[PDB]
């Protein structure tokens, strides 16, 4: 029952990501309708898949501009992740190819709203809004926990609300695939674990300790370790001192303590009983997990529903190298 | 016919609720000393030797001892003592000016191991409250502050020199007859203090 999916979804992962798939469209298969947006690499456009009628968000990225911004692991590693990953609050990754000069990711049409814009204009959120959101946090590291995944950039600029006002993770650069300890320095100052800071290797608690600091800041409506100056956060983080708003609920403030826990040791989420320890603590007594993973909770914010240049490709490969995975 | 004669605060006691402000004061100043040491070109060092400018006391405040806590807590709690000798509450408003000072920028995922490292040392940079303002009132009431500094060191002075029979010092007139130059010393104690209490979500009223 439980045992069969867990499994299955692991087998699945496992297939996709030892051999990804490439080059599963074209260019023209697909009638070019407007820009959505411009990124670091390139533009977004809204596109019609020709066959399907289907509207998708093709992210344009221009090869030169990613080996010259230094983002060639971090894009290659993303795009190996989405098209091994199946889960509710993940973007979706319909289609990828490239070409001489662009990499394509061809990504579900979502017209929602973005986690950070939308906190820092409400300035905090409720307790039962901020839980609603977390919930489906949990869920999303429980899945990647299983599949070895630590995602380690957690924070409010990597999470979208969706059209029916859920959360989906949009940024996969950072995450790596390894069982126990790795070292590599990433994230955010103000979203670091201590074991980051201490520099003698870390595992997937980071992400547990990341969630305690982005459900403090989704409360608060400030991150719980900030200063002026990163040395100062980074001290602030190991120094092992934080202190709760006085609204801040009794039941939040115990989660808190178990989640910004410095001892990863101690950390929940890192103990025998794993995921279950935050599942089951008094502050998500009111969350019905099956109906967050349904997606069949009401949610508490719906989203509100001659500028075209050509896109021109190249005659000679561009960054055959840097980009032949993809 | 100058007699200062500065609030006595022998039977003050300090409620043990502003031991929070005194150890949070205490470790700013300790951090603006050593900053200050580090600006002149002094330098930690385990044993103590003026030759050459090493301080073995440019180090955390809670690896200091009591007695070198003491150099910072003893003036903290003496500026506190007056207060309430004089019938001033001093109240915790709020959290430490959290939200109000914190930027809220959209934030890369940019990490540098050389400010990591540099994380494992003594680094401090003790807030700047250059940008602080006092109110009218809190004004008024820091100038009263340091005016009463300035009958502190007075009356001191005058006693020394009262049981020696000998000494004169200029300084030893009424506190708004000084200079500008010469409020300075106590005019920046007494903002220092009210700032730090602003900030830290403390209310001084009267
Ligand atoms: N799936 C999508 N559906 C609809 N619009 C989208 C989608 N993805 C991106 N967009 C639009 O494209 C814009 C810019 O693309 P985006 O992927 O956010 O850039 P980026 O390069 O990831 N920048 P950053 O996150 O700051 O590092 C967004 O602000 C949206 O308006
Ligand atoms: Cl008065």
């Amino acid at each position: 029952a439980v045992k069969e999916f867990l499994a299955k979804a692991k087998e699945d992962f496992l297939k996709k990501w030892e051999t990804p798939s490439q080059n599963t469209a074209q260019l023209d298969q697909f009638d070019r309708i407007k820009t959505l947006g411009t990124g670091s690499f390139g533009r977004v456009m809204l596109v019609k898949h020709k066959e399907s009628g289907n509207h998708y968000a093709m992210k344009i990225l221009d090869k030169q501009k990613v080996v010259k911004l230094k983002q060639i692991e971090h894009t290659l590693n993303e795009k190996r992740i989405l098209q091994a990953v199946n889960f509710p609050f993940l973007v979706k990754l319909e289609f990828s190819f490239k070409d001489n000069s662009n990499l394509y990711m061809v990504m579900e049409y979502v017209a929602g709203g973005e986690m950070f814009s939308h906190l820092r204009r409400i300035g905090r959120f409720s307790e039962p809004h901020a839980r609603f959101y977390a919930a489906q946090i949990v869920l999303t590291f429980e899945y990647l926990h299983s599949l070895d995944l630590i995602y380690r950039d957690l924070k409010p600029e990597n999470l979208l609300i969706d059209q029916q006002g859920y959360i989906q993770v949009t940024d996969f650069g950072f995450a790596k695939r390894v069982k126990g300890r790795t070292w590599t320095l990433c994230g955010t100052p103000e979203y670091l674990a201590p074991e980051i800071i201490l520099s003698k290797g870390y595992n997937k608690a980071v992400d547990w300790w990341a969630l305690g600091v982005l459900i403090y800041e989704m409360a608060a409506g400030y991150p719980p370790f900030f200063a002026d100056q990163p040395i100062q956060i980074y001290e602030k983080i190991v120094s092992g001192k934080v202190r709760f708003p006085s609204h801040f609920s009794s039941d939040l403030k115990d989660l808190l303590r178990n989640l910004l826990q410095v001892d990863l040791t101690k950390r929940f989420g890192n103990l025998k009983n794993g995921v279950n320890d935050i599942k089951n603590h008094k502050w998500f007594a009111t969350t019905d997990w099956i109906a967050i993973y349904q997606r069949k909770v009401e949610a508490p914010f719906i989203p509100k529903f001659y500028e075209e240049e050509e896109i021109r490709v190249s005659i000679n490969e561009k960054c055959g190298k840097e980009f032949t995975e993809f | 016919n100058f007699n200062p004669q500065p609030v006595d605060t022998s039977n003050i006691t300090i409620p043990e609720k502003l031991e929070y402000f005194i150890n949070k004061y205490a470790e700013h100043s300790h951090d603006k000393w050593s900053m200050d040491k580090l600006a002149n070109g002094w330098i930690y060092g385990e044993i103590y030797s003026d030759s050459s400018k090493i301080q073995p006391l440019m180090k955390p405040y809670k690896l200091l001892s009591e007695k070198e806590k003491e150099i910072y807590r003893w003036p903290i709690k003496e500026s506190l003592k007056t207060m309430l000798a004089w019938g001033w509450r001093i109240e915790r408003t709020r959290e430490g000016d959290s939200m109000a000072l914190y930027n809220r920028t959209r934030r890369i995922s940019q990490t540098s191991q050389v400010d990591i490292d540099a994380a494992h040392g003594y680094s401090p940079r003790a807030i700047d409250m250059s940008n602080v303002t006092l109110s009218r009132d809190l004004h008024a009431m820091a100038e009263m502050m340091a005016e009463n500094y300035h009958n502190i060191w007075a009356k001191k002075k005058k006693l020394e020199l009262e049981s020696k029979g000998g000494g004169n010092h200029p300084l030893l007139v009424p506190y708004d007859t000084l200079t500008a130059a010469e409020k300075a010393k106590d005019r920046e104690k007494a903002q220092d203090i009210f700032k730090f209490l602003q900030i830290s979500g403390y209310v001084v009223s009267r």
